[PDB]
C-alpha cells in the first residue's frame, strides 16, 4: 500500500555547517556547487532576514532541478509555506494573471497566530426568571442554568443572550452543551448519556459525557496566511433571511483583491503582531516552465520583484537563445530578458555520471523494494549514460514485472532486453516514423 | 393582462419531481442549515 | 440494462490473456499484434501492482492499428472495482472549466477511494407502528413491533423516528434498513409473521419477502467516490446538486490540499482504501504545450496515476506550437515518456474479424459475399468491409433471401463510392462543385 | 396558402424492390442518390443496429438537400428527422461538443407512457396551519397542501366559488375560474363562470405523452413545476441549459432502462442532418471522429462539396469535400451527377405545376433554354417572376417578352460580373 | 515599518526632500548625484503641491536600475500623507472586466484629493435609571444622570414610545440625539460588569464621560469620490468597496459628480488635494492608450503623470512604424524629458556601503572594492545580491566582516551575465531551439 513516483527517495541536501556536503546522501548524489549554493539559499531563508530574493538556474531536463527544489522544500520543514505550481497556470480564466501572481506572493508570505479561550458544559437543574422600569412589557435579563459536565458541577447565569442561545440549540434539561463565553452562543456536543435511554432507539446522537471539570480552558496557535483571511473577509459569514442562503448557494467566482484591503490587512495583522499574538515568518515561491511566459510578464516582474513584502522567489529556465513567448526580437539565453536577468544571478544545473547513475538506478531499486543484478544495472545505466537515465527508471518497475511473472525475485539481462523489446524510447521512434504509409 | 392570457398554453415536456424543494433548501431533509426551512416557507407564503 | 443495441465497439468482452502476459492469437474478439497484447497484459499486471506512478506510454504507429481495441480489451479485462476515464482530449475546452481545472479534475478523478461505513440496521417484520403522545415521565411510549423469521420482538421510539418511517407515506408491516446517523428510515415494502391469524377463512392476501438475516447485525457498507464528489461537497453545503446538472465552478486549491491531508491520514488510520486507477487520453499530437508542461510536471509529482496516450497521426503538427516533431510531441516529453509501435493488419484478420462481426451480429452470411468484403476491406481498409457487411445484410432483406449472397456486396460496392473512387471522382470534376473560390460552373451549356 | 421551393417532393417513389420512379413525387434523375437513400431508408427500418454515417455530395440544385427532406417525409411523423447546420454546432452559454451531444440524446424518440391525474373542482374550504375542498360534478374531496403549493393556492385568490385545475403528480394549480354555479352575483361580473367539472375531483387518465432523452435530462437537472411559487425559484434560479456531465448520462440510462424494462415503453432511432461540413473547424470533426466509436451515437448525414480546399480549423488538410482525410475515411460516399437539359425540362415542368403556373410549351422550353444557359436557379427563381410580370402585362400565358423582360430586369451571376470589369467605381 | 514591511532594495532612500535652496547636493538622505534631474524633480514636487494648476507632463528616461523607482517612491514620500499614490504597473491596465480607458479614468479618479466635514449631535452619559407610575406611558419622565447635570428629561408621543424601544434595564450609559434622533447604546457600566460573569459579546462595559452631555460634534473625512460612485453604484453598493465589481462607471455619474464636488468647493464644504499619476515602463504599452492619454490629460481635473521608460528605437505597440522610444510623436511632444546616466565608481561604492547598513551588513575595505568593481563592469543590483550573499557565507563562516573570502566563493559558485551568456554559447549541445533541437544523447 505504498507509491513512489520519482521521489521519496530524497529527504535532505545533506550538508554541514562547513558547507561541507556528501557524495551519496539525502537522496543525491553529486552536484557540490549546487548543494552548496542551495545550503547558503536556505540558510539565508532560515534568518527571515531579507524578502524578493530571486536567482535563476540553468538545468536540462532529468538534471535534477525539481528533486533540488523538492529537498529545500523540505529543508524548511513543514510549517514554513511553499507554493510551487506549473508556470501554465498562471493564464487562468476568471482573473487577469498579475492578479493571480499578486495572490501568490500574498500566499506565500507566513504568519502564527494563537488565542486563548474558555468554554462552560449536562444541565444540573434550571431556574428562569429584571423589571421594565417604564412602559415596557417586562425584563428579563438573567436565568440560572445547570452545568453538569464530568469532573464538578457549577451552574451559572449570564448575560441573556446566553439563554437565547438555549433556546437556540433546543437543548433540554439532561442534554450538554459547549458554550465558548467569548461569544456566548452554544456549539452542541449533542445529547446526554444520563438521562439517555428513555426509549428504545433514537436517531440522535447519545453522545459521551463531557469530561473534565466545567469551566474548560485552553489556548490554541495556528499558522495561518493571509489571503485566505482575504478569501473570508469577502465573503459573508453568518445571515439568516434570503440573501445568506442565496449568496451561500450561489457559487463565488475568483476575483481582483483590491489594494485597500492589503492596506487594511496590514494594519490589523500588525496591530496582532504588537500584542504578541502572532510571529512571522516568509514564504517561498517557485515556477517551473518560465520560459513559455510572455513578455508583459518579464517586465512587470522587473518592478514585482521591488515589492517590499515579496518572499524569496525561484526562477527556473532550461532553453537556451530562445524569445520569449510572444516576442518578435526579444531574444535571450533561456528566454528570459536581460532587463530581468540584471536582478539576479544564474546557477548550473548538470546532468550525471556513470557511477552517478548506476547508483540512482540501484537506489530507485531500494525505494521501489527489487532486487537488481550488477549485469542488468550496468546495461541499465550504460544505456542511461547514451541516451537517458529516465528509459532505464521507466524500465525498472516494468522489469520488476516480468520478473514476479517469471517467478523471481531479481532483473536478469532477458527481463530488461524483453522490456526493451516491448517498449521502445525517443531515439528509436527518431528513424522508424518517416516510414509510415498512414499518419 | 389581455397580452398575457390567451396564448399561454405551452407545456414544458418533462419534469422530475423532488428537484425543486431540494434546491430550495426547504425540505424535511437537506445538507443546508435547518434554523430558516420556517421562515422560508413563511416567506413563500407571503412573497409578492 | 445500460441500453446499447450494438456499436462497431461492442464486440470485444473482456480480451483475452494468460497467466505468463502472453498474446492470445484470437483473445475474445480482438486478434494480432502480439506486442501490443503483451505490452497490455503487462500494464494490467503494473496496475494490479500498485505499486508505480507518473508513467505515461505513447501508443505509436500508423492509425487503423487496433489501438482502440487494445484500450477496450484492457478496460474490460483489469476488471470492476477499478473505474477509468476513456475520454478523449478534444473536448477538454469548456465554457465553465478552465483548462487547468478540467486537467485537475481528470487527475483526481483518475485516483479513487473506497470507504467503509459501519452502519447498523434494525430488520424485522414491523408488525405495527404504534405512536403515543409525549408524556412528561417518558418523552415517547412509541411501541412498534420489528421482528424477522428468528425471533418475535418490540421496540421503541424516540421522538425522532416517527416522521422518519413516513416521509414517504408508507404502512407498518416494512423492512426497515434504518440508519442511526441518518435520519431517514428506508422502508423495504412488506413482510411475513409466524401466525395463522384468525379461525374461519383467512390469511389472503400475503406474498412478499420475509426478513431472513438478523434482528441486527453490524454492517461495514463500502461505498466508491471520487475526488469530484468530496471536491464538490467541500465548495458548496449542497453537492448533489451540481453533481448532477454538473455546474461546480471551479473549486479552489485548498480544498485539494486538505483533501490530501484527509485522505492520507484516512489511510493511516485504517479507515479509507487507495485505488490509484488509470488514466486514458486521445489525440496527444493536437495537445498543446501549456498542457504539455502541465502533464511534465503532473510526472515528477509524487501523485500521478498512470497515461495511456496515444498520437494516430505521425510527424504531425505540434498544436499549440509553432514547430512540427514527430509524434505531433516535442522531444522532452517525448523521452519523459514510453513508445510502443504498432503496425498495420493483414488480411487473414481481417476476414477473423468480419466473422466474428457476423456471428455477434447473428446472420446467415454466405462465404462468397465474405470473400467480397475480404478483398473490398483489403484493398482499402478495415471498416469499409465492416459497414460494407452490414449494407449488403440489407441488401439481401430487400431481395427477399437471408443469405447474403454476391449481388448484395456488389450493389453495396457500386453504390456507395469509395475514398480512391470519391477523389478521382472530385479531381475529374474540378469545375463542377464549390471549389476554392468556389467557382460551380452550372452552366451545362453556353 | 405558402409555397417555399419545397412541398413538391411528396417522396422518393420506391417500388416493392425499393427502385423509384424516373419523375414522382417530385424527383428528377440521380438514380444513384435516389438507390443509397433507399437502402438507408431499409436500414433505419430495420431498427436494430446504430453508429453509422453517410454523407452525399453534389453540387448545387443537385437534390442533396431535396432527397433530405424527401428521407424525412418518407420516415413518417414519429421518428424524428434533425436538422442542423455547422453554425447551429457555435453556441453560447455551453461548449459545442454538449450540444452536440444534446441534439443526439433529443434525436433518440422514446415512445413511453407515464401516468398523469388532475384534481378538479369547486372549493369548499381552506384550513391554514392545507385543505383545498375541491367539489366536481359528483365528489367533493378535500386535499391537503404542501406549504408551497399552499402558497402558490394561496397566490390563486381562491375562494368559495372557484375551480381549479390543480395537477396531481406534477402537483402545479391552475385555477378555472369562477364557479358557472354562482352566476347569479352579478349581471355584469368580470370573472368568467365555469361550471363544476365533471366526474370525480381527482380524475385519472392514462396518456401517451413520451419523452426524448433531453426531455428527462432536463426533468431532473432543471426542474420545471411551473405554477408553484417554489418551481419558479427552481426554474428562475438556473432557467439555462447546464454542462451535463457523463455521471448524469449514466444515471440517465439507467433510469430508462429501467423505465423501458417496465415494458409499456419502447425505443426508436432518428436521423440527425449536417450541411456544409467543410466550414467545421478541425476540433469538433476531430472530437466527432472519437465520439462516433461509441454504443448511442445515432445515425447523421453529411451534405457538402468541396474541391481540392484546405479543411477549416487547419491551414494544410487539402481533401475532397472539405473532410478531413481520416472522416472520408470511416464514412460512406454517395454519388450525385449534374443535372441535365430533360432534367432541367421537368423540373421546371413541376415547379411551374406546383406554383398553379399553367406554363405553355415553347416558355417551358425557352424557360429550359435559359436553365440549361447559365443556372438552374436562375431559371427556377424566374418562374413566380414571368408569371407576375404576364398577370401585369395583361397575359395568361408567358410569351417570349416576359421572359426577356425578366432576363433584362433579374440578372445573374455572370452579367453582373460582366458589367464588374467596366465601372470608374465598385 | 508600521505594516509587516521588511525592507526595500531601495529603504535608505525616503523623500526627495532637498534643502530650502534646491540647489542638489553631492550627497543627500542617501542619493548622490542626480543634480539636475533632481533639482527639476523639486520644481516638478513644488508644481503638484501647488495644488493650482492641472494638466502637466513630465517624461522620464535612462538605462534601469537607476533609481527611477526609487526617484517616484522618494517623491511619494517627500508628499507626505494624505496623498494617495496610484501605485499602477503596465500589466495592470489590459484586464477582463475592465477596459484600459476606463481604467486609466478610474486611477485617476482615484489619484484626485479631496476632504468633507459634517457635524453632528448626542447626548453622553445618560445613567437613565427609568420610573415611572401598566404601559401608556403616564407621566413620561426619564431621569437622566451624567456626571455634569441630572435631572429628569420631559417626552413625548415619539419618546413615550421611544424609550420603551430599545429595551433595557436602564443601568447603563446611552445616547440619545437632541435634534431629534434615535437611541443608541454605548456599552453598560462597570458595576454592569460584575452581575453577570461571563458577558454576551453584545454587553460592554464603558465609564460614564466625564463632562456634560449635549455634545455637537465635528467630523472629518478624506475619501475619493470614486469610492462614493462605489458606493451609489446601486441600492445598496457597499459590499462592492473592496470586492471590485466597479463594472466600468459610466460618465454620467463623472460628470454629475464633477458637478457636486464643484458646488461643494464653492460652499467651502470640500477642498482639493494634489495627485499624481506614476507607471513604470511606459513602452510597454498600446499606441491607444497613449491616443487618449495625449486628449484627457488637458481635462479640468488632470492630475500629473509620470512617464517612464527605457527602451529604444521601437514600435508603439498596436501599430506598425518604428517610432521614438517605442512611444508617438504626440506624447513626445507634451511633456518634458528626465534622463539618468551612467554609473561612477564613487556613487557605486556609497551606494553598496548604504545598502549594507539597509541590511545590517558590514563591509570591509577589500569587499567593498572588489563588489564596486563588479558594480561597474556590472550592474550594481549584482553587487547588492552579493553582499547578501557574502554575509550569509560570513555568518556561515563564523563572521560578520565580509572580505575577498565570501565575495570569491560567490563570484565561483554565482555566474556574471556575460560568461553566462558565453557557457550558453559554448554549451549549446544540451540546449534547446525553438523547434525542440536538443541533444539528449550523450555518448
Ligand atoms: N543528483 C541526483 N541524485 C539522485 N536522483 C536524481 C538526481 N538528479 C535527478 N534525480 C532523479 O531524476 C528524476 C527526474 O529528474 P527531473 O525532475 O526530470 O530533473 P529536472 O528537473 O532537472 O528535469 C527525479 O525523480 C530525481 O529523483
Ligand atoms: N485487432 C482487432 N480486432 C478486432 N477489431 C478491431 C481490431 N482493430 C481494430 N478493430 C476495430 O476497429 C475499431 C477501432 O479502430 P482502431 O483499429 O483501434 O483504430 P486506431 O488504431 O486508429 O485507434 C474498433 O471498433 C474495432 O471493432
Ligand atoms: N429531384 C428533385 N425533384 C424536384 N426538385 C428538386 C430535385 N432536386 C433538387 N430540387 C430542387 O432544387 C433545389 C436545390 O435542391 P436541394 O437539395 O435543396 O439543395 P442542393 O441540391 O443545391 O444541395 C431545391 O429547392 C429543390 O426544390
Ligand atoms: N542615489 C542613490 N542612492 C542610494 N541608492 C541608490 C541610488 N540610486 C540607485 N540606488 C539603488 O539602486 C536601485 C535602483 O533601482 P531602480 O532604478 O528603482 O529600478 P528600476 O530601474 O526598475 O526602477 C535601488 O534599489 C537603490 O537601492
Ligand atoms: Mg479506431
Ligand atoms: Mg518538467
Ligand atoms: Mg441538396
Ligand atoms: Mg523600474
Amino acid at each position: 500500500v505504498t507509491r513512489t513516483a520519482a521521489h521519496t527517495h530524497i529527504k535532505g541536501l545533506g550538508l554541514d555547517e562547513s558547507g561541507v556536503a556528501k557524495r551519496v546522501e539525502g537522496g543525491f548524489v553529486g552536484q557540490i556547487e549546487a548543494r552548496e549554493a542551495c545550503g547558503v539559499i536556505v540558510d539565508l531563508i532560515k534568518a527571515k532576514k531579507m524578502s524578493g530574493r530571486a536567482i535563476l538556474l540553468a538545468g536540462g531536463p532529468s538534471t535534477g532541478k525539481t528533486a533540488l527544489a523538492l529537498a529545500i522544500s523540505q529543508e524548511l520543514g513543514p510549517k514554513v509555506p511553499f507554493c510551487p505550481l506549473v508556470g501554465s497556470e498562471l493564464y487562468s480564466v476568471e482573473v487577469k494573471k498579475t492578479e493571480t501572481l499578486m495572490e501568490n506572493f500574498r500566499r506565500a508570505i507566513g504568519l502564527r497566530i494563537k488565542e486563548t479561550k474558555e468554554v462552560y458544559e449536562e444541565v444540573t437543574e434550571l431556574t428562569p426568571e429584571e423589571n421594565p422600569l417604564g412602559g415596557y412589557g417586562k425584563t428579563i435579563s438573567h436565568v440560572i442554568v445547570g452545568l453538569k459536565s464530568a469532573k464538578g458541577t457549577k451552574t451559572l447565569r449570564l448575560d441573556p443572550t446566553i439563554y437565547e442561545s438555549i433556546q437556540r440549540e433546543k437543548v433540554s434539561i439532561g442534554d450538554v452543551i459547549y458554550i465558548e463565553a467569548n461569544t456566548g452562543a452554544v456549539k452542541r456536543v449533542g445529547r446526554s448519556d444520563a438521562y439517555a435511554t428513555e426509549f428504545d432507539l433514537e436517531t440522535e446522537e447519545y453522545v459521551p459525557l463531557p469530561k473534565g471539570e466545567v469551566h474548560k480552558k485552553k489556548e490554541i496557535v495556528q499558522d495561518v496566511t493571509l489571503h485566505d483571511l482575504d478569501v473570508a473577509n469577502a465573503r459573508p459569514q453568518g445571515g439568516q433571511d434570503v440573501i445568506s442562503m442565496m449568496g451561500q448557494l450561489l457559487k463565488p467566482k475568483k476575483t481582483e483583491i483590491t489594494e485597500k484591503l492589503r492596506q487594511e490587512v496590514n494594519k490589523v495583522v500588525a496591530k496582532y503582531i504588537d500584542q504578541g499574538v502572532a510571529e512571522l515568518i516568509p514564504g517561498v515561491l517557485f515556477i517551473d516552465e518560465v520560459n513559455m511566459l510572455d513578455i508583459e510578464i518579464f517586465t512587470y516582474l522587473n518592478k514585482a520583484l521591488e515589492s517590499n513584502i515579496a518572499p524569496v522567489v525561484v526562477l527556473a529556465s532550461n532553453r537556451g537563445m530562445t524569445t520569449v513567448r510572444g516576442t518578435e526580437d526579444v531574444i535571450s539565453p533561456h528566454g528570459v530578458p536581460p532587463d530581468l536577468i540584471d536582478r539576479l544571478l544564474i546557477v548550473r544545473t548538470l546532468p550525471y555520471d556513470k557511477d552517478e547513475i548506476r547508483t540512482i538506478i540501484e537506489r530507485r531499486a531500494t525505494v521501489e523494494r527489487l532486487q537488481v543484478e550488477s549485469s542488468a544495472l550496468d546495461l541499465l545505466a550504460t544505456m542511461g549514460t547514451e541516451t537517458s537515465l529516465r528509459y532505464a527508471l521507466q524500465l525498472l518497475a516494468p522489469c520488476g514485472i516480468l520478473a514476479q511473472t517469471s517467478n523471481r525475485k531479481e532483473i536478469v539481462v532477458n527481463d530488461v532486453n524483453e522490456a526493451k523489446l516491448l517498449f521502445l524510447d525517443a531515439k528509436r521512434s527518431t528513424k522508424i516514423l518517416e516510414t509510415s504509409a498512414n499518419y | 393582462r389581455k397580452i398575457i392570457d390567451t396564448f399561454a398554453v405551452l407545456t414544458p415536456s418533462a419534469v422530475s419531481l423532488d428537484m425543486r424543494k431540494l434546491a430550495l433548501g426547504l425540505n424535511d431533509d437537506s445538507s443546508v442549515g435547518e434554523n430558516t426551512r420556517l421562515k422560508v416557507m413563511q416567506n413563500c407564503f407571503e412573497v409578492s | 440494462k445500460s441500453l446499447s443495441l450494438i456499436a462497431a465497439h461492442s464486440h470485444i468482452t473482456g480480451l483475452g490473456l494468460d497467466e505468463n502476459l502472453q498474446p492470445r492469437p484470437t483473445s475474445e474478439g480482438m486478434v494480432g499484434q502480439l506486442q501490443a497484447r503483451r505490452a497490455a497484459g503487462v500494464i494490467l499486471k503494473m496496475v494490479q501492482n500498485g505499486t508505480i506512478a507518473g508513467r505515461a506510454v505513447l501508443v505509436a504507429g500508423p492509425p487503423s492499428t487496433g489501438k482502440t481495441a487494445l484500450a477496450m480489451g484492457v478496460s474490460q479485462s483489469l476488471g470492476k472495482d477499478v473505474p477509468f476515464t476513456a475520454i478523449a482530449g478534444s473536448e477538454i475546452f469548456s465554457l465553465e472549466l478552465s483548462k487547468t481545472e478540467a486537467l485537475t479534475q481528470a487527475f483526481r478523478k483518475s485516483i479513487g477511494i473506497k470507504i467503509k461505513e459501519e452502519t447498523e440496521l434494525i430488520e424485522g417484520e414491523v408488525v405495527e407502528i404504534q405512536i403515543d403522545r409525549s408524556i412528561t415521565g417518558g418523552h415517547k411510549q412509541g411501541k412498534l413491533t420489528i421482528k424477522t423469521t428468528d425471533m418475535e420482538t418490540i421496540y421503541e421510539l424516540g421522538n425522532k423516528m416517527i416522521d422518519g418511517l413516513t416521509k414517504e407515506k408508507v404502512l407498518a408491516g416494512d423492512v426497515i434498513s434504518i440508519d442511526k446517523a441518518s435520519g431517514k428510515i428506508t422502508k423495504l415494502g412488506r413482510s411475513f409473521a409466524r401466525s395463522r391469524d384468525y379461525d374461519a377463512m383467512g390469511a389472503d392476501t400475503r406474498f412478499v419477502q420475509c426478513p431472513e438475516g438478523e434482528l441486527q447485525k453490524r454492517k461495514t457498507v463500502v461505498h466508491t467516490v471520487s475526488l469530484h464528489e468530496i471536491d464538490v461537497i467541500n465548495s458548496r453545503t449542497q453537492g448533489f446538486l451540481a453533481l448532477f446538472t454538473g455546474d461546480t465552478g471551479e473549486i479552489r486549491s485548498e480544498v485539494r490540499d486538505q483533501i490530501n491531508t484527509k485522505v492520507a491520514e484516512w489511510k493511516e488510520e485504517g479507515k479509507a482504501e487507495i485505488v490509484p486507477g488509470v488514466l486514458f487520453i486521445d489525440e496527444v499530437h493536437m495537445l498543446d504545450i501549456e498542457c504539455f508542461s502541465f502533464i511534465n510536471r503532473a510526472l515528477e509529482d509524487e501523485f500521478a496515476p498512470i497515461v495511456m496516450m496515444a498520437t494516430n497521426r505521425g510527424v504531425s503538427k505540434t498544436r499549440g506550437t509553432n514547430y512540427k516533431s514527430p509524434h505531433g510531441l516535442p522531444l522532452d516529453l517525448l523521452d519523459r515518456s514510453i513508445i510502443i509501435t504498432t503496425k498495420s493488419y493483414n488480411e487473414q484478420e481481417i476476414k477473423t474479424i468480419l466473422s466474428i462481426r457476423a456471428q455477434e451480429e447473428e446472420v446467415e452470411l454466405s462465404s462468397d459475399a465474405l470473400d467480397l468484403l475480404t478483398k473490398t476491406g483489403v484493398e482499402t481498409s478495415l471498416r469499409y468491409s465492416s459497414n460494407l457487411i452490414s449494407v449488403a445484410q440489407q441488401i439481401a432483406m430487400k431481395r427477399k433471401n437471408n443469405t447474403v449472397e454476391v449481388e448484395d456486396v456488389k450493389r453495396a460496392y457500386l453504390l456507395f463510392l469509395d475514398s480512391a473512387r470519391s477523389v478521382k471522382y472530385v479531381q475529374e470534376n474540378e469545375s463542377q462543385y464549390i471549389d476554392d473560390q468556389g467557382n460551380v460552373q452550372i452552366s451545362i451549356a453556353k
